[PDB]
C-alpha cells in the first residue's frame, strides 16, 4: 500500500545565486491498494520517474506526506530509508542502474548478498530470476555486455528476486519487444496474484497500461488518474 | 550482508576495475616506499653521525688547555658538567725509559698516565686489541713495535743517519717488532739520573702486559710512539725523576655524549675560566650548522610525509568518488550506509595494507640495492679510498617501518572512507546522478 | 574544432567537474611545491657549506709544518697543485716591536710577515675592514687596539699584575684604545740589541696603516694581537734584522678552492713528502661523509621526483579514465582523435601550469615561511645562543623553478595524454562501454 | 545509402585463457536506399544495436563488408571513421549517450562544434532543434537534471542538428509517451522528405516501423527483411 498525499516537489539548478525552481508534482496524491497494480502513464518529463523516486525515498520531497504499508517513510534517514527498501521494496530503474562491475548474475544476487540468505540459496533464486526474464545465457555477462532490453530485465530480475512487497517499476518494458514485454508482464502477473505484490508501474506502453488495475495520468505535475476499477 | 559476501563483493569490483585498483595500490605502495627510502636515508646519516661520535673522538673532545687564574686543574670537578661521557687526563712524561721485549729494546716511547677506565669511556681509539683495565695492562701507540730495535740495526740506522748530511729523504727505518706485539709483555725501566749523583742511580723495571693498540695516525709521519700506564700506578715513576715542568706535558681532554652536548660543553666550560677548544670553537657555527641540518631533517620528513599523504588522499578520493553511484546503486537497492561504509572501510584497508606491503618490501629491496651501491659510486667517484669511515646509507628500523605503514595505510582508509560516507549520506538519486 | 570551441567546452567540463579538476591541480601543486620545497633545503644546504667555506679558513686549510728529507719549503712550488685556492706563507716574528698611535704605545704584538694576496684569496677573517692591498697597509688583530697603552695604564697594568698576584682570574685589564683603531697610521720600531754592542743600535719606524682586523678569537681567552706586514717589507727588515731560528714560526696554509678538494689536495702533497694536517686527516672520513651525504642528496631528489611524477600520473591517468566514455561519446558524434587528443592535452597542459604556478607560489611562501621559522626554532632550542651561523636554510634558485615547473608540467601532459590517446585509439564502443 | 554485405559478428568475453564466444550477426545484409527509412525489428538482444554499431563503425565486423554512399568504409582507422561520421553520420544512442559536463544546450551544440558552424549561427541552429524535439525549457539543464525521455530528445536532437545524410537511431522513441514520439515521428519524417535522410530506426514501436519504407526482421542474428513497404 501506498499513500502519496499532497506531495509537492521541486528541483533546484543552476549556478550559486542564480539558481531556478523546476516545479515537477504538484498536490500529488496517489493511492495503490496492497496487492494492485497501479500504472503511472504521462507525457515524457511530467515527473513520473520523480514520483517513483520520492515514493521509494531516493529524494525527499518538498512538503507533502509519503506512507507506506501505514509507515509514515517521510523524514526517514539513509539508513531507515535504506533498511525499509530492503524489507519492502524492488525497484526497476529506468536507465536500469546496474553495478558496472557485477555480471548478470552478481546484479540480480546482490539483494539476496544484502538480504544474506545463503550463497547455496541464491544460486537457484538468481538461476530461476534469470531464466523467468530470458537471461539464462547472459548470466556471465557485465551490463557492458548486455543489450538494452536485457539490461532493462536484468534490472526486472534483481527487483523481484527478493519478491518485494512493493515493486516500483520505471518504464520497465521500454527497451523489450512485443513478445519479451509479454512474458515481463506475465511475470509481474503472475508477481501480483500469487505473492500479491503491489505495482507502481510507469509506462508508455498501452498494453503495459492495461495489465493495471489503477491507471493514474501525470500532467503538468496533477496526478489525475483516479481509476480504481475491478477485474 | 555476511562478511564472505562483502569480501566476494569488493573482490568482483576490484577484478572489474583492475586500473583504478592498481592506481590506488600504487599510491599507497610509493607513499610508502618513499617515507621509508626518504626516512631511511635520515636515519643512516643519523647512525653515520653517531657512529663518528663513537669512533673520532675529535667530534667530541674538549680539550682543556689550562683555566683563568692558575690553579691546578682537577679531572673529578670537570666530570661535574653535564652531558660529559669522559674526562681524559693524560700526564704525557718525556723522561727517559728501557722498554725492551728481549733482545730488541726501546727508547723513543713516550710514557702517558691516564685513567684507564676515563680512555675506555672516552672510546679511545684503539687499532686492535682493546683499552687496558687492570693495573697492570697498558696499551702501546701504533708505532711502539716499529720502535724495538736491537742494537744489529741500530748501528745502522746511526750511520744512515749520520750520513745523510742534509738528505734524509732516503733513510730506510728499520721494519723493527713485526711480529704481533698484542697481549705481549714488556719490561719497562726508568732511570733516576738528577744532577746531585751525576750518573743512573737506582733503577727498577715493571712487567707491562700490552694489550691495546692505538689507532694508526693518518697522513703517517706521526709516529706514535706513546705508551699508557694506568694512573692507579702512579708516583712509582715519579720517584725516579720528579715531574718538575721542564718535560711533563699535560693534556687534559673533557669528552661530551653526542656532538649535540660540545658546543653546551665548551660554553659550561668557558663561562667557568677553563682554556678549552673543542669543534664549536675552531668551527664556528658548527653546532648552529647541526642544528640546522636536523630542522631541515624533520622539516623534510614532515614535507614528505605531506606528500605521501596528499597522493594517497588524491587517488583515494578519486576512485571512491567514481563509485558515488554504485554505492547509490548498493543504497536503492537496500544496502544499509553502515554496511556500504563498512565495505569501503574493508576495501580501503585492504589497498592501504596492500600498498603498504609492498612499498615496504619495495623500501627494504632500495634500501638494501642502495647500500650496495653507494660503495660503488664511492669507488667511481673518488676512486678507491672509502675505507675509512663506515657509513650506512640506508638505514630502515622496524619502527620506521610501523609509522610509515600506520600513516599510509590510515591515510588509505580515511581517504577511502570521506567519499563513501558523503555518498551514503546524500539521497540516493543525488548518488545515481553523480551529484547534481 | 575551432580553438576557441575547444576551450568552450574544456571549460564548461571543468566547471562542472570540479571535484576532478581540483585533485589533479592538487597533485600537481603539490609535486610542485613538494619538488622546490625539498630541493630548496638542498640548495640551502650547499648554500650554507659554501658560506662556511668562505667564511671559517679551516674548512679548506691544509696546514704545512715540514717536509720529508728536511728542505726549506717554497710556496711557489705549492700552487702547483690543483684546487688550491690560495697559499699563505705567514712568518711569524716574535721580535721586540714598539706599534705606536701616539701617547699610547704596545709591546706584545707579534709581526707576522705574510702575502697580503694570498691572505685576500685565501678569504682572511676579518672582523671589520678588508685584506691590506697596497705596500704600507696592514692588517691587525682583533686585540691590536686593547694593547695600546699609555705610561699611567702600563704603570696600572704593572701594579695591578705583580703586586697582587696570587689568583689572577679577576684583573682589569685596562680598555686599551677603545676607538675605531681601522684606518689609522701606527709607528712600527723594531729594536736590533745583539750581544755583539749589548744595547738599543740603530733603529727605524715604519708608517703603517691598519686597513683590516682580523677576526675575533674563538673563545675569549685567546689573545691575538699579531700585525701583519706585506711580505714585501721581508726584504727590509732582512736587511734590517736577522730571523733566522729562536724567535721565528713560520706557518704555511694551503687552501683548497672547495671542501671536496680538501682530501686530494691533502693525498697530493702528502704523497709529495710534506707534513699536511688538514679536516681530513683530523676527521678520518670527513671526505666521504661528504660524499655519501652529496650522493644522498642526489638520490634523495630522484626518488623524490619520482613520488612527484607519480603522484601527478596517478591523478591524472585516473581523471583521464574518468573520460574514456567522453571520448567515446566525441568520437562517435564526429570528433576526429587528433582534436581529442588535442583538447585532452590542452588540458592537460592547463591542469600542469596551473599546478606548477601555484605549487611555485606555495614554495616561494612555504620558503619564506621556513626561513622566518628556522631562526625563531633555533633561539627557542639555543640553550645559550649556540655559535654564529651564517646559514640559508630553503633557498630557491630559478634554474630550481624552471625544472620543477619542466618535470611537473610535463608529467601532467604525458599522464593527461596517455589515456586521452588509449582512447581514441580503441573502437568507439569500446570506450562508449568504458572498456569490457 | 548503407550496403551491408553478409557482415557476421561475434563478440569475445571471458578472462584471459577461457573465453567465449557470442555469434550476434550471421551473413547479415542490409541495403537502405538514399532518402528511405529502414526500421530494423527484432527481439531484445538479436543484435539490432550491433548492426548499427558496424554501420557507424562504432565496432569493426568479424567479417564482411560495410558500404556507405560508395565508400568502403570496413577497414577505416578511428580517424578516417571519425571524419566520415562527422560528414555523414546522425546516431540516436540507445542509452542517449548525453556528455554528463555538458548542457542540454551544450550537447546538442557540440556537433555544431566538431563542425565549425561559427557559435552566432550555433546559438539559432540550436535553439530551434531543441524547440523540435520539446527541450526549449531544458536547454539548462544537464543531463542528470533531465527525463529519460528528454535525454533521449536530447541525443535526438544532437543527431539531427547536422543535419546528416544518414541517421543511425537507436531505438529512438522506447522513452517517449505517444504525442512525443508523434512529434519526434514527424520530425523524423520532415527530415525524410526535406533534406533527403536517410534513416535506420531500430524500434520496438509498430507505429514507428511503420512510418518506415522498409522493414527488417532481426531474428536469431538474420536479417530477414526484404521488404519494401509502400508506405
Ligand atoms: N535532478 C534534476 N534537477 C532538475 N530537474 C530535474 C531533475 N530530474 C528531473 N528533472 C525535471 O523534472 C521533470 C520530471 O522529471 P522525471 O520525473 O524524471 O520525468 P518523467 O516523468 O519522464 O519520468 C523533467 O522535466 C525533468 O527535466
Ligand atoms: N560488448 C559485448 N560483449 C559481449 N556480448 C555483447 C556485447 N554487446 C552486446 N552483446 C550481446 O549481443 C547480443 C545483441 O546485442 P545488441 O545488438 O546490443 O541487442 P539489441 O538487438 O537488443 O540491440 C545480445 O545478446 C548481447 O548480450
Ligand atoms: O537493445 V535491445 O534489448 O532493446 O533490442
Ligand atoms: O521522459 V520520461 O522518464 O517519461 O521517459
Ligand atoms: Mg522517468
Ligand atoms: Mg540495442
Amino acid at each position: 500500500m501506498i499513500d502519496v498525499q499532497h506531495i509537492d516537489h521541486s528541483f533546484t539548478i543552476g549556478k550559486k545565486g542564480r539558481e531556478n525552481e523546476v516545479p515537477v508534482l504538484k498536490d500529488v496524491s496517489l493511492s495503490v491498494a496492497k496487492g494492485e497494480i497501479a500504472c503511472i502513464v504521462g507525457r515524457s518529463g511530467s515527473g513520473k520517474s520523480t514520483l517513483l523516486n520520492l515514493i521509494s525515498g531516493y529524494i525527499s520531497p518538498t512538503k507533502g506526506r509519503i506512507v507506506i504499508n501505514g509507515t509514515d517513510v517521510t523524514g526517514f534517514n539513509e539508513k531507515e530509508w535504506a533498511q525499509f527498501r530492503l524489507d519492502h521494496f524492488g525497484f526497476i530503474f529506468q536507465s536500469f542502474q546496474l553495478i558496472p562491475g557485477l555480471t548478470t548474475y552478481e546484479n540480480v544476487e546482490m539483494p539476496l548478498a544484502l538480504k544474506g540468505i545463503k550463497p547455496s540459496e541464491r544460486k537457484q533464486k538468481v538461476q530461476d530470476m534469470l531464466k523467468r526474464v530470458g537471461l539464462e545465457n547472459h548470466a556471465a555477462h557485465y551490463p557492458n555486455e548486455l543489450s538494452g532490453g536485457q539490461q532493462q530485465r536484468v534490472s526486472i530480475a534483481r527487483a523481484l528476486i527478493l519478491n518485494p512487497s512493493i515493486i516500483l517499476a520505471d518504464e520497465p518494458t521500454g527497451s523489450l519487444d512485443s513478445e519479451t514485454e509479454h512474458e515481463v508482464l506475465e511475470l509481474i502477473q503472475q508477481l501480483n496474484r500469487e505473492r500479491g505484490i503491489t505495482f507502481v508501474i510507469i509506462t508508455h506502453d498501452d498494453e503495459v497500461a492495461s495489465i493495471g488495475h489503477s491507471k493514474f495520468q501525470l500532467h503538468d505535475g496533477v496526478l489525475k488518474g483516479g481509476i480504481t476499477v475491478e477485474v | 550482508m555476511r562478511f564472505k559476501d562483502q569480501v566476494h563483493f569488493i573482490r568482483r569490483n576490484m577484478k572489474k576495475n583492475r586500473l583504478r585498483v592498481f592506481m590506488t595500490i600504487l599510491a599507497t605502495t610509493m607513499a610508502c616506499a618513499f617515507l621509508v627510502v626518504l626516512s631511511s636515508v635520515g636515519f643512516g646519516i643519523q647512525k653515520t653521525i653517531t657512529d663518528m661520535t663513537m669512533s673520532q673522538q675529535i667530534v667530541t673532545k674538549v680539550s682543556v688547555m689550562g683555566k683563568e687564574g692558575d690553579k691546578p686543574i682537577k679531572k673529578a670537578d670537570l666530570e661535574k658538567y653535564d652531558h660529559v661521557r669522559s674526562v681524559v687526563e693524560r700526564t704525557q712524561v718525556y723522561e727517559p725509559n728501557k722498554a725492551t721485549l728481549g733482545n730488541r729494546t726501546n727508547e723513543s716511547s713516550n710514557l702517558i698516565f691516564t685513567n684507564m677506565n676515563d680512555e675506555l669511556k672516552a672510546n679511545m681509539e684503539l687499532e686492535k686489541g682493546r683499552v687496558a683495565k687492570s693495573e697492570n695492562e697498558i696499551v702501546v701507540g701504533y708505532d711502539f713495535a716499529k720502535r724495538l730495535l736491537t742494537k744489529k740495526e741500530s748501528e745502522e740506522y746511526n750511520k744512515k743517519i749520520e750520513e745523510a748530511k742534509g738528505n734524509p729523504e732516503d733513510i730506510k727505518e728499520p721494519k723493527g717488532y713485526t711480529k704481533d706485539i698484542l697481549n705481549k709483555t714488556i719490561e719497562l725501566s726508568v732511570s733516576k739520573t738528577d744532577s746531585k749523583t751525576g750518573d743512573v742511580t737506582k733503577t727498577k723495571t715493571y712487567d707491562f702486559k700490552i694489550v691495546g693498540i692505538t689507532k694508526k695516525p693518518s697522513q703517517d709521519w706521526m709516529e706514535d710512539s706513546n705508551i699508557f700506564i694506568s694512573d692507579q700506578f702512579k708516583k712509582d715513576f715519579s720517584e725516579f725523576l720528579d715531574f718538575k715542568g721542564g718535560n711533563v706535558e699535560t693534556n687534559i681532554g673533557v669528552f661530551a655524549d653526542k656532538f649535540e652536548n660540545v658546543e653546551q660543553l665548551t660554553n659550561d666550560l668557558t663561562d667557568d675560566g677553563y682554556y678549552v677548544t673543542s669543534v664549536t670553537t675552531e668551527l664556528e657555527g658548527a653546532n648552529t650548522f647541526f642544528m640546522v641540518f636536523k630542522i631541515g631533517l624533520i622539516f623534510v620528513g614532515c614535507i614528505a610525509v605531506i606528500i605521501s599523504a596528499i597522493g594517497i588522499f588524491n587517488t583515494m578520493t578519486m576512485a571512491v568518488t567514481e563509485r558515488t553511484q554504485e554505492i547509490g546503486i548498493m543504497k536503492a537497492i537496500g544496502a544499509s550506509p553502515s554496511i556500504i561504509r563498512r565495505m569501503f572501510l574493508m576495501e580501503s584497508a585492504y589497498i592501504g595494507i596492500l600498498g603498504c606491503v609492498i612499498g615496504i618490501i619495495i623500501s627494504y629491496g632500495v634500501s638494501y640495492l642502495v647500500n650496495l651501491a653507494v660503495p660503488m659510486i664511492l669507488a667511481a667517484t673518488s676512486g678507491g679510498d672509502a675505507g675509512d669511515l663506515n657509513y650506512t646509507f640506508s638505514y630502515i628500523p622496524a619502527s620506521l617501518v610501523i609509522i610509515a605503514v600506520v600513516i599510509c595505510g590510515g591515510v588509505a582508509v580515511i581517504s577511502g572512507m570521506n567519499p563513501a560516507r558523503k555518498a551514503t549520506k546524500t539521497n540516493v538519486l543525488t548518488a545515481l546522478r553523480r551529484e547534481l
